[PDB]
RNA sequence: AGGACCGAACCGACUAAUGUUGAAAAAUUAGCGGAUGACUUGUGGCUGGGGGUGAAAGGCCAAUCAAACCGGGAGAUAGCU
RNA sequence: ACACAGGUGGUCAGGUAGAGAAUACCAAGGCGCUUGAGAGAACUCGGGUGAAGGAACUAGGCAAAAUGGUGCCGUAACUUC
RNA sequence: AAUUCCUUGUCGGGUAAGUUCCGACCUGCACGAAUGGCGUAAUGAUGGCCAGGCUGUCUCCACCCGAGACUCAGUGAAAU
RNA sequence: CGAUGUCGGCUCAUCACAUCCUGGGGCUGAAGUAGGUCCCAAGGGUAUGGCUGUUCGCCAUUUAAAGUGGUACGCGAGCUGGGUUUAGAACGUCGUGAGACAGUUCGGUCCCUAUCUGCCGUGGGCGCUGGAGAACUGAGGGGGGCUGCUCCUAGUACGAGAGGACCGGAGUGGACGCAUCACUGGUGUUCGGGUUGUCAUGCCAAUGGCACUGCCCGGUAGCUAAAUGCGGAAGAGAUAAGUGCUGAAAGCAUCUAAGCACGAAACUUGCCCCGAGAUGAGUUCUCCCUGACCCUUUAAGGGUCCUGAAGGAACGUUGAAGACGACGACGUUGAUAGGCCGGGUGUGUAAGCGCAGCGAUGCGUUGAGCUAACCGGUACUAAUGAACCGUGAGGCUUAACCU
């Protein structure tokens, strides 16, 4: 509907970069506490991207301190400030969920050239 | 107060300066128009009857087209009626603008439901099902027992069993309006108003807020 | 989303490393507890010597759920282990003094301002 | 699932009342071969609204 | 419940509901009109006509794709030689249903399904 | 070498779901036990109602068992419906 | 008693895998099992999948899930070796 | 204890909790020595109990594909 | 006794009030806090486990509360069969024995399509007295009502301290319900891929069949809840216990006899739903028919002819409506479905070609190819000119304006 997609192009942003599955993503989330509002990083592989225009998302996974953390985002939301790629890889899938039960040396993704 | 009639088209979300993801929905509301004004001496009660939308010429019927041209309006699609109170001045030819909700914080929305067919006893009234194992034979989902023995010796009136699920008029109240649209004739209300999309709902200021 | 008979890992230094929930508290017929709740646990497998032995009965708090917490923006935060932090039946504040792993931001309040100082990552 | 009386012809007809099969209300006619085929159906000849199909 | 769905079950399983429509689509392109029942011929529609919309644009790979659709060496050559260019201007709709009453031993409401071209 | 083991034919029938005017007046589908031995099986012959046969449950003896099936005394007798 | 998802002894033994008369697809050969065409409800029979927890179910892990082959390293109390 | 009524006898492990289980006491209502005592490696489609693995058994049931049940056409029963 | 299946669990309740919680008042050996005990109050709510066949019971642990009872100690034409209960077997004990024993362990077939009353849903005929298309007024009915805790007042009053409120406000959660799917996920044998074993398409490549989708990994729209929005109200009236005001009977005290005021989740409303088959059959703005006659039924009667309109039914395309009916949209003036172009979305560099290499394989064209329902589009296909039903001023009495 063009009554949906007339207001689903006002809320969106034009400052989102491009990434495939299987790469490390640096995400700067804004965080409130008290009166200060300040940035906080996030860094891990991304294993699930969902493309729904305004409703798009992805999932970042990192083994922080032993307790493995997954976290989905809302791509066109004002809680994310900026997103950067850091090292892009080459997986032949696009829902990497075998990187859930797998830790350490054998849970790698090899580098992508070009 | 003077209600209006909309059509629910989709569901989306308005974001904030902070990052709240407010659920919201878009009921398109064109400018409704007064069709028949009643009062006590004319009919028996003060009210207003209106109609918005569009209907084809070769399927508006000769009873309806006479009522249309008796007023002077276009070929709308419905006929809805709103009760009223005193302290108002009204005519018939004037059409109601879409900005009547532009100063009310909490509204009410009534409409139809969805049609879930001939339902079940585990599905409509939430009867907890029984053992799917452990000896039990051919009674996994039945509603069990329904009456006593011999005194009454009958199934009481008011019992709940299988039947048609919903598909009637339901009401959600006190909802949150966030934004109007003078440009493309919308109402953005927070939540999930009843009925499937492609249906027409009756919106009003909330009766108690 | 922790119910009865849920086997939890222990986040802190207080000797236990495998506990089992037995009740959830704070309202009748309750089924689920996420962060910020006070479940009641036994203790099933301690270390050789620690502050609490096997078979104690003492309250706790769930700090890291695999079902995840849900932010205002709809974003979820999920973990990879159901784990809790021990407590004390008469003080509602912990027994050990070092908290491993990260804990979530949605726990901070002046009932629980002591597990947000030790935790190395308030997520 | 066992009856206790023998009911009557009155109740049998009262159930059999709603069996009211009606016939076709009216047929319809061609414009190049002229028979009374069914409405929205081909003829036995093979005609439909002018065309002779097979 | 069945809300907003598609497809039709037609009282056969789904190792049957492709192996039947292979033979039906292997006969319709052969004889350009056949006599079969009405739910089997209202939904043979979109099984035969995208097979012709694909065959409109000749290639080498489509001679394997429609070979996967049909498994008949005769019908792939005829579908890409004759029935390709003969409808190379319409925006679809290469079929037409004509109701032909009922049937003898089962009261099966039949139909005549055809291409638009016989004359 | 085995009154050996895992396992198809073959023999048996432990549990559960189907079904109990069902496809069958005792079966079918997924599982089970034995499976060169005190085994299983085709043919023929032997035993006989107070008697036969029994690795013993009053079991089985022509879909019938604490005394079979058929004819006769017998139209047994009945304080009971 | 049915043109019965029942039962009944012997003879012959093809390919590619496979320990093999098991099993999966096949050729030689045979059949689609004598009612159908539709719509895609409650419910029931037969089944595949499942987020968090993992026997809290119940008389009972009943049913279901799981393990599952060949080769090598290794293997506890107890004992009639 | 397959035999024990007063009984959920009495104590200790097992469990947060254990009328059943395993180990001791003997006040054994009414075990006991070929209608046998006590013991025991292996074995049992055996009785009773706990543990790891596993999951719709369950908290809590949701969806999916098939043979029925609902509609139209032919044949057409039964208990009462 | 020519048979009404019995205890306990599972599934569904409904009423009773001698009331467990929550609501309002009086007494206290009641300072506050918490309690004692009767009086009014039944709207609403009422634990998950261990153990035995068990209601109970004991124990572990919550909550505001873990109420008491009848209903064939509710409920086997609804479901387990463990208990007591058939056939086998054994121990104690009894009898010489056959076998017994509210003593005990072990294993032990729970049958049925609803005719009728009943109950939840969906429908056709007729009436509502001219006939049809709609929107409504609502006498009655029916679901709904719960409660925790933290914070303000205030560490106030009370109290020696220790402790620690009334009365009003602000927030957040569980149980129970109503919807919807945008967000997080679940299914997705109709959409992509990998992969084994085997036979064929002559063959190499390439694709398809079968073994639970052969085993898997992903997954669109829809259906769904664990996913997130809303509800329980506030107010008005007369009320139960109780406190009153004025005041005689009885010159004084007296809530009572006259009268006047207050009073709680119970009551009527207020919130919401199907709601004129309310026969007491309604109200209500609209559109259509303004022809001739003869026959005895002498007029509310039967028939021949142009008349057959309003409007509905039937038929075809069908749907976020659906068992079949029914409800809703479209019917060449028109997007109602299937098709088709451009897109989206899902999977993840298709085949073919050239290079590299012993070959598995990678690399380039290449984020390419295929694409279910999905949002905005296109008359190529399918929805036929008609025919069929419904009629021609509405019966009588009595009242009122008017020619
Ligand atoms: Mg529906
Ligand atoms: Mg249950
Ligand atoms: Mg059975
Ligand atoms: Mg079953
Ligand atoms: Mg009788
Ligand atoms: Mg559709
Ligand atoms: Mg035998
Ligand atoms: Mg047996
Ligand atoms: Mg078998
Ligand atoms: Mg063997
Ligand atoms: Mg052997
Ligand atoms: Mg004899
Ligand atoms: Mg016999
Ligand atoms: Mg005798
Ligand atoms: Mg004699
Ligand atoms: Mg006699
Ligand atoms: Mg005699
Ligand atoms: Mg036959
Ligand atoms: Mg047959
Ligand atoms: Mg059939
Ligand atoms: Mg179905
Ligand atoms: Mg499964
Ligand atoms: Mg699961
Ligand atoms: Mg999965
Ligand atoms: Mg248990
Ligand atoms: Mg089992
Ligand atoms: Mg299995
Ligand atoms: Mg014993
Ligand atoms: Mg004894
Ligand atoms: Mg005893
Ligand atoms: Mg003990
Ligand atoms: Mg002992
Ligand atoms: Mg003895
Ligand atoms: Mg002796
Ligand atoms: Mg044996
Ligand atoms: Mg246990
Ligand atoms: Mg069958
Ligand atoms: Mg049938
Ligand atoms: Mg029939
Ligand atoms: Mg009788
Ligand atoms: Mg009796
Ligand atoms: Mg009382
Ligand atoms: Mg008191
Ligand atoms: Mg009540
Ligand atoms: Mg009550
Ligand atoms: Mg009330
Ligand atoms: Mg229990
Ligand atoms: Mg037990
Ligand atoms: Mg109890
Ligand atoms: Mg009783
Ligand atoms: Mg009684
Ligand atoms: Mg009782
Ligand atoms: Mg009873
Ligand atoms: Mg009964
Ligand atoms: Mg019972
Ligand atoms: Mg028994
Ligand atoms: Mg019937
Ligand atoms: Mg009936
Ligand atoms: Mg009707
Ligand atoms: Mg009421
Ligand atoms: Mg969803
Ligand atoms: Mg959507
Ligand atoms: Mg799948
Ligand atoms: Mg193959
Ligand atoms: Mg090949
Ligand atoms: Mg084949
Ligand atoms: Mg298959
Ligand atoms: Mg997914
Ligand atoms: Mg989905
Ligand atoms: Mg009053
Ligand atoms: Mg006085
Ligand atoms: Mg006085
Ligand atoms: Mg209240
Ligand atoms: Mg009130
Ligand atoms: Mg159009
Ligand atoms: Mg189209
Ligand atoms: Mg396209
Ligand atoms: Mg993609
Ligand atoms: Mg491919
Ligand atoms: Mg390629
Ligand atoms: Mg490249
Ligand atoms: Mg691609
Ligand atoms: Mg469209």
């Amino acid at each position: 509907s063009n009554i949906i997609k007339q207001l689903e192009q006002e809320q969106m942003k034009q400052d989102v970069p491009s990434f495939r599955p299987g790469d490390t993503v640096e995400v700067k989330v804004w965080v409130v506490e008290g009166s200060k509002k300040r940035l906080q990083a996030f860094e891990g592989v991304v294993i699930a991207i969902r493309n729904r225009g305004l409703h798009s998302a992805f999932t970042v996974r990192k083994i922080s301190n032993g307790e493995g953390v997954e976290r989905v985002f809302q791509t066109h939301s004002p809680v994310v400030d900026s997103i950067s790629v850091k090292r892009r890889g080459a997986v032949r899938k696009a829902k990497l969920y075998y990187l859930r039960e797998r830790t350490g040396k054998a849970a790698r993704i090899k580098e992508r050239l070009n | 107060m003077i209600g209006l009639v909309g059509k629910k088209v989709g569901m989306t979300r308005i974001f904030t300066e902070d990052g709240v993801s407010i659920p919201v929905t878009v009921i398109e509301v064109e400018a409704n128009r007064v069709t028949q004004v009643k009062d006590l001496a004319n009919d028996g009660y003060r009210a207003i009857q209106v109609t918005t939308g569009a209907k084809k010429a070769n399927r508006v019927t000769k009873p309806e087209a006479g009522h249309f041209a008796k007023a002077g309006v276009e070929a709308g699609r419905g006929l809805w009626e709103f009760r009223l109170a005193e302290g108002e001045e009204f005519t018939v030819g004037q059409s109601i603008s879409v900005e009547l909700f532009a100063d009310v914080k909490k509204v009410d929305v009534t409409g139809t439901s969805k049609g879930k067919g001939f339902a079940g006893t585990v599905k409509r009234w939430n009867f907890r099902t029984q053992d799917a194992t452990h000896g039990n034979s051919l009674s996994h989902r039945v509603p069990g027992s329904i009456g006593q023995n011999q005194t009454p010796g009958k199934v009481f009136k008011g019992k709940k069993m299988a039947g048609q699920m919903g598909n009637e008029r339901v009401t959600v109240q006190s909802l949150d309006v966030v934004r109007v649209d003078a440009e493309r004739n919308l109402l953005l209300v927070k939540g999930a108003v009843p009925g499937a999309t492609g249906s027409d709902l009756i919106v009003k200021p909330a009766v108690k807020a | 989303m922790i119910q009865e008979q849920t086997m939890l890992n222990v986040a802190d230094n207080s000797g236990a490393r495998r506990v089992m929930c037995i009740k959830v508290l704070g309202g009748s017929h309750r089924r689920y507890a996420g962060v910020g709740d006070i479940i009641k646990i036994t203790i099933k497998e301690a270390i050789p010597r620690g502050k609490v032995k096997k078979g104690d009965v003492l309250k706790a708090v769930v700090v890291r759920t695999k079902k995840g917490v849900r932010r205002p923006d709809g974003s979820v935060i999920r973990f990879d282990g159901n784990a809790c932090v021990l407590l004390n039946n008469n003080s509602e504040q912990p027994i050990g003094t070092r908290i491993f792993g990260p804990v979530t931001r949605e726990l901070r309040s002046e009932k629980f301002m002591k597990i947000i100082s030790l935790a190395p990552e308030v997520l | 699932a066992v009856q206790q009386n023998k009911p009557t012809r009155s109740k049998r007809g009262m159930r059999r009342s709603h069996d009211a099969l009606t016939a076709v209300t009216s047929l319809s006619v061609d414009k190049t071969s002229g028979e009374k085929h069914l409405r929205h159906h081909i003829t036995a000849d093979g005609y439909y609204r002018g065309r002779k199909v097979i | 419940m069945r809300h907003r769905k598609s497809g039709r079950q037609l009282n056969r399983n789904s190792s049957h509901r492709q192996a039947m429509f292979r033979n039906m689509a292997g006969s319709l392109v052969r004889h350009e009109i056949i006599k079969t029942t009405l739910p089997k011929a209202k939904e043979l529609r979109r099984v035969v006509e995208p097979l012709i919309t694909l065959a409109k644009t000749d290639s080498v790979a489509n001679r394997r794709l429609a070979f996967a659709r049909t498994r008949d060496n005769e019908i792939v050559a005829k579908l890409f030689n004759e029935l390709g260019p003969r409808f190379a201007s319409r925006a679809g709709g290469y079929t037409r249903i004509l109701k032909c009453g009922f049937r003898a031993g089962d009261n099966a409401p039949m139909a005549y399904i055809e291409l638009v071209d016989r004359s």
